[PDB]
């Protein structure tokens, strides 16, 4: 039954927001902390991404929802940088709850903050640098150095690393985005005698067999898939429909007339070409038979990702029909392949005229092996695709804040106004990077961050933090590097995050 | 252990390391307080009695054997 | 327990400090106490307000000892301190919170201020006077409260600044000791305030009521009797068990045949007027007028103390009580020179002229208010105390508030440059030293966000580019708002003061920090 307007406003909305922020906060480097959500199904999912949170989750405040809104845009626009923008605003809210109660308008702190950021914007376009073809002679060391780059980030086999470098420049034709989300990866289960294989075409998982199952050749010369939605099963066809039941003579006429109509059909839809048939329900005990007596090719369980796969692959076209079927939207393959590795019967569909999916098999012959070890291929993947679309790159780690922070710092001590301490405030809240990344990782921060502002007095490098050895070494030659556009974008972002939250005075409520 | 934590370093470490180097290069070492780090204590001009911990010892041992062997009941007046 | 009982001291230091805090400058309102009687006492001295509070805390019982223990050795400089010693511990305070042992930032407190110290060492001015004492013209205007008079303060400053350097003294055969302070004043009404005149030897009390003394030639040197003859009793001398009717009517004559050699014996060589008090005879007087023998009346205590104090001749040594017959010699005889009762303010004085040891000057006030006794005073006394402290120590530092930033500058460039464990502590004590300026623009109903601003940017352009050490370094004002160079009309201050005051003050705090729990053990 209490309200009020200005600084109470203003300090609810700040307690709100300090909620959310430390909601999400152990989940920002590369070993965070798991975290379970269930709901009032039943059912609870592990998860570790600060995405997958924030879209799990529903915050009854203003403040907290635009705040969420501007993340999921962000993230949906880029696709990196969702809690640090978050964790900077909430520094930046921090660092501005004291000098609100004093009896400041906070109309000025504006101008300063849009001014701090420009500068910060200036400094980072002047000190980025971009290497694309210029040096290192022929592309061949710039390929290896890319290679090297990309298994320097997780200590695994030589083989894996080359696997994936093959996969990761196997793809490269037609793609013109700057995402991985057009072809995608799928893993596989299962064993075979190498460690990792690769593949062009759709690749497919466990089919069931039956009696006869060899009657099929197994290689096709210019095969034919046939896109159709209906089945031939047990459940689809019948042989026995609703007659009077006096001999034997009336079974045999119904099944002769439904055989008909049935050949017919069968007749009319092989006539167009396609010969490969890929049924969606499991076929049954005749059909099989039926399939191999006309020297046809039979299928059933297939899933819907398989199947959207090969009409991309292979050019299909979605058909809403059954019969009244022409020759033009019909697929059409190359090499029909099927080799049994272990317990399994594997397909390849190689030769498909529109090269896109690439199948990368990663069985080793274990139960654990497959789900683990996923999430150092796709970050490998990430930073070499991120390092051959992007030109402009910059030294990673917290060796970019701190070069900043000590830049505001020096030009703070020339201005004689009121902007001096926010400035000040400003550059002192751009350091929550580097101490996250120490706490996460379960080190003293307090014995770093003095020798990061002792190294970074004089010498301004590319000096960041160490995680495996606990020191301080240059990120320079570690082999880590970012683009030099996400992280202005990022720091755009939360200025104006922190705007729209200080430009907020008070609510207005209606109940009817 | 109390040491280390009075004099401003982290104690478990202090205490793994004089331990690793007590099991290598068996005297090594101790701990310091005029520099704050780990040296010699050759250099340093302090020693103490050996009686100083005998007799403690066999105090504090001969306290403890005297409140374990009391228990049963309590009575009084 | 543990972090509890020493917050509660830091909020019990806090609280107790917040209240002298709204008294500090020359402008400051006033304080009432009550002593839970009836009486109240209106007062805005800080040390007035520490010495008469009830204090129950062992921290602020503590923290009121050592302010006392400093003002008992020194003169000012017993506020500031308290400020400083809470701003330390409400600095420290979140140092602790954030998992740091009290030792860390002790050592680093102990490194900053030796660091200050060394740095404050190297920033003294070697020359005590500047074309008369600040051009004479600068050095006495701020020292002076000017509220019904200004036109013609050049005149006033003239005479102060000529009245402190024409004379001088010195005693203590190692430094030159300050002049004359207790000088004598003529508080005159109706007279032009647009004349004044300067003449040298001070006079005595006007005789008024006994002026029968044919003053025509110029005598050379004089004497002085602390007692006075009478028949009757009416002082200290006289006895009472000799009981005499008789007697009383020609003990004059005997006392007056009796010290007749003693007045033949003055008027030798170069003596004539003597110096009698009141309670003499007119009989005398009227013969030894025939002689050249005279008496000034209208002397008291002071006038006496004043010349045994001034020339050196003592009257103690010799005599003693109502007994004149005693050795002659030259310890109760006035050497002077000349002794001549000339006509100024239509009035006769005592006029000696060429007085040995000391020399003062007449100094005669004009026809105005009763207060221009309070307004030159002060003025002479500052400037004798500065005069007298800036010449056997030549550690002077100037302006008042301008010199905190520099230092706060220079902690924090060497924090900067460590690197060490004891980083956070030298930037916090380099923070903690701007809360005189803020308090100062407070006080005078002044912005201090942006006097505080403009004052650490016009000092970090001297630190920068080092071009010189003696110019650019403005402070504040007490007219208005406006940064004003300290050096060609400001006041300096002693630096041992200030010195002595920050020791203390780390002290106070490192003593506080180091007291861990209260519980009787
Ligand atoms: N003309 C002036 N300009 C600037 N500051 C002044 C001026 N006169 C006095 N002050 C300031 O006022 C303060 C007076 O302090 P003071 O009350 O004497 O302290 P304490 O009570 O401890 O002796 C001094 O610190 C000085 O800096």
């Amino acid at each position: 039954t209490d309200s009020s307007q200005g600084i109470p406003q203003l300090v609810s909305n700040i307690s709100a927001c300090q909620v959310i922020a430390e909601a999400v906060r152990t989940t920002l480097g590369p070993r965070g902390m798991d975290k379970l959500i269930v709901d009032g199904r039943g059912k609870a999912t592990i998860s570790n991404d600060g995405a997958t949170i924030l879209k799990l989750l529903d915050v009854v405040h203003p403040a907290a929802k635009t705040l969420v809104d501007i993340a999921k845009s962000q993230d949906a626009e880029v696709g990196d940088g969702t809690t640090s923008v978050t964790l900077l605003a909430a520094e930046f809210l921090k660092q501005v709850k004291p000098y609100v109660e004093e009896g400041l308008h906070p109309q000025i702190i504006i101008r300063a903050f849009r001014t701090a950021t420009q500068l910060a914007v200036n400094k980072i376009k002047e000190i980025a640098v971009t290497v694309k073809k210029a040096d290192k002679v022929e592309q061949r060391k710039l390929l290896e150095k890319c290679a090297m780059t990309a298994l320097s980030s997780k200590l695994i086999s030589q083989q894996k690393a080359f696997f994936a470098k093959m996969v990761v420049d196997a793809v490269m034709m037609l793609d013109d985005l700057l995402q991985l989300k057009m072809i995608g990866i799928k893993k596989v289960q299962g064993g075979a005698l190498e460690d990792s294989q690769l593949v062009a075409g759709v690749a497919f998982k466990k089919t069931f067999s039956y009696a006869g199952f060899e009657m099929q050749p197994k290689k096709y010369h210019n095969p034919k898939i046939a896109l159709l939605n209906v089945e031939l099963e047990l459940k689809a066809e019948k042989d026995n429909a609703e007659i009077r039941v006096h001999t034997v003579e009336d079974y045999q006429a119904i099944v002769d007339a439904e055989w008909n109509i049935l050949y017919d059909k069968l007749e009319k839809i092989h006539h167009s070409g396609a010969k490969v048939v890929l049924s969606k329900l499991p076929i049954g005990d005749v059909a099989t038979q039926y399939f191999a007596d006309r020297d046809m090719f039979c299928a059933g369980r297939v899933p819907e990702e398989d199947l959207k796969r090969t009409m991309m692959a292979c050019g299909g076209s979605i058909q809403t029909s059954v019969n009244a079927l022409s020759a033009d939207v019909l697929g059409r393959c190359q090499v029909f392949e099927e080799t049994q590795i272990g317990g399994e019967r594997y397909n390849f569909f190689t030769g498909c005229p529109k090269a896109k999916t690439c199948t990368f098999i990663l069985r080793g012959g274990a139960e654990q092996f497959m789900e683990e070890t996923e999430r150092s291929l796709h970050d490998a993947i990430m930073i070499v695709r991120r390092a051959i679309k992007n030109d402009s790159v910059v030294a990673g780690g917290g060796a970019i804040e701190m070069e900043l922070s000590k830049y505001l710092r020096d030009y703070s001590r020339t201005i004689p106004g009121k902007q001096q301490l926010l400035i000040g405030a400003y550059a002192k809240a751009l350091e929550i990077i580097p101490r996250q990344l120490c706490d996460n990782a379960g080190f003293d921060a307090t014995n770093i961050l003095n020798k990061l502002r002792a190294r970074h007095a004089q010498g301004g490098t590319w000096y960041g933090v160490d995680i495996n050895n606990e020191d301080i070494a240059d990120n320079f030659e570690a082999f880590v590097w970012e683009p030099a556009m996400v992280r202005i974008n990022a720091l755009t972002a939360a200025s104006e995050a922190a705007c729209l939250i200080v430009s907020v005075d008070e609510t207005i409520k209606n109940p009817r | 252990s109390t040491l280390a934590e009075n004099a401003g370093l982290n104690p478990i470490s202090t205490v793994t390391e004089l331990r690793n180097r007590h099991a290598q290069g068996e005297k090594t070492a101790g701990i310091n307080v005029r520099k704050g780090g780990i040296s010699n204590i050759l250099e340093e001009l302090v020693v103490q009695p050996l009686l100083v911990s005998v007799s403690a010892l066999t105090l504090a041992t001969e306290t403890v054997r005297s409140i374990l062997k009391i228990d049963d009941v309590v009575n009084t007046r | 327990t543990g972090e509890t009982i020493r917050s509660q001291n830091v909020m019990a230091a806090a609280s107790i400090a917040n209240i002298v805090k709204s008294s500090l400058g020359p402008v400051g309102l006033d304080k009432m106490l009550v002593d839970d009687i009836g009486d109240v006492t209106i007062t805005n001295d800080g040390a007035t307000i520490l010495k008469l509070l009830e204090v129950e805390h062992p921290a602020a019982k503590v923290l009121c000892e050592l302010a006392d223990l400093q003002d008992k050795e020194v003169g000012d400089g017993t506020t500031s301190v308290v400020i400083i010693a809470a701003e330390l511990l409400k600095n420290a305070d979140e140092l602790v919170k954030q998992k740091i042992h009290p030792t860390s930032v002790i050592s680093g407190y102990r490194l900053a201020c030796k660091e200050a110290v060394r740095y404050i060492n190297e920033n003294l001015i070697v020359n005590t006077d500047e074309l008369g004492r600040d051009c004479l013209i600068n050095a006495a205007k701020t020292s002076m409260s000017s509220k019904i008079i200004g036109i013609n303060g050049d005149f006033f400053a003239n005479m102060v600044v000529d009245a402190v350097l024409a004379i001088k003294y010195t005693d203590i055969r190692g430094q030159p000791r300050y002049p004359v302070n207790s000088v004598n004043i003529l508080k005159a009404h109706g007279r032009s305030q647009m004349e004044s005149m300067l003449i040298s030897g001070y006079a005595l009390n006007c005789v008024v009521g006994s002026q029968g003394m044919p003053k025509r030639i110029v005598n050379a040197k004089i004497a002085c009797l602390d007692f006075s003859l009478q028949k009757t009793k009416m002082k200290l001398g006289v006895q009472v068990v000799i009981t005499d009717p008789e007697k009383l009517d020609q003990i004059r004559q005997r006392e007056s045949d009796i010290t007749k050699e003693r007045i033949q014996k003055i008027l030798a060589t170069g003596a004539n007027v003597i110096l009698t008090t009141g309670g003499i005879d007119d009989m005398c007087l009227k013969y030894f007028v025939e002689a050249g023998a005279m008496a000034v009346r209208r002397v008291l205590k002071r006038d006496l103390k004043r010349i045994a104090k001034a020339s050196g001749a003592t009257i103690l040594s010799t005599l003693a009580n109502l007994e004149g017959e005693e050795t002659f010699e030259a310890a109760m005889l006035g050497q002077a020179e000349e002794v001549v009762q000339e006509r100024i303010c239509d009035d006769e004085l005592i006029l000696i002229k060429n007085t040995k040891a000391r020399t003062s000057a007449s100094i005669i006030l004009r026809g105005a208010n009763d207060f221009m006794c309070d307004e030159m005073e002060r003025s002479l006394h500052d400037a004798l105390c500065v005069v007298k402290r800036v010449l056997e120590s030549k550690s002077v530092v100037p302006g008042g508030g301008a010199v905190e930033a520099a230092l706060s500058i220079y902690l924090e460039n060497y924090a900067t440059s460590m690197g060490s464990r004891e980083q956070l502590a030298i930037a916090e004590f380099a923070r903690s030293l701007l809360v005189i300026p803020n308090t100062l623009a407070v006080n005078a109903a002044q912005d201090s966000t942006d006097l505080v601003a403009k004052l650490r940017a016009f000092h970090n352009e001297a630190q920068v580019n080092p071009e010189r050490k003696n110019l650019k370094w403005i402070g504040l004002d007490l007219s208005n708002g406006k940064p004003r160079d300290n050096k060609q009309a400001g006041v300096f201050e002693p630096t041992i003061v200030k010195v002595k005051s920050l020791k203390f003050a780390t002290e106070a705090a490192i003593t506080i920090l180091r007291i861990d729990d209260l519980i009787k053990l």
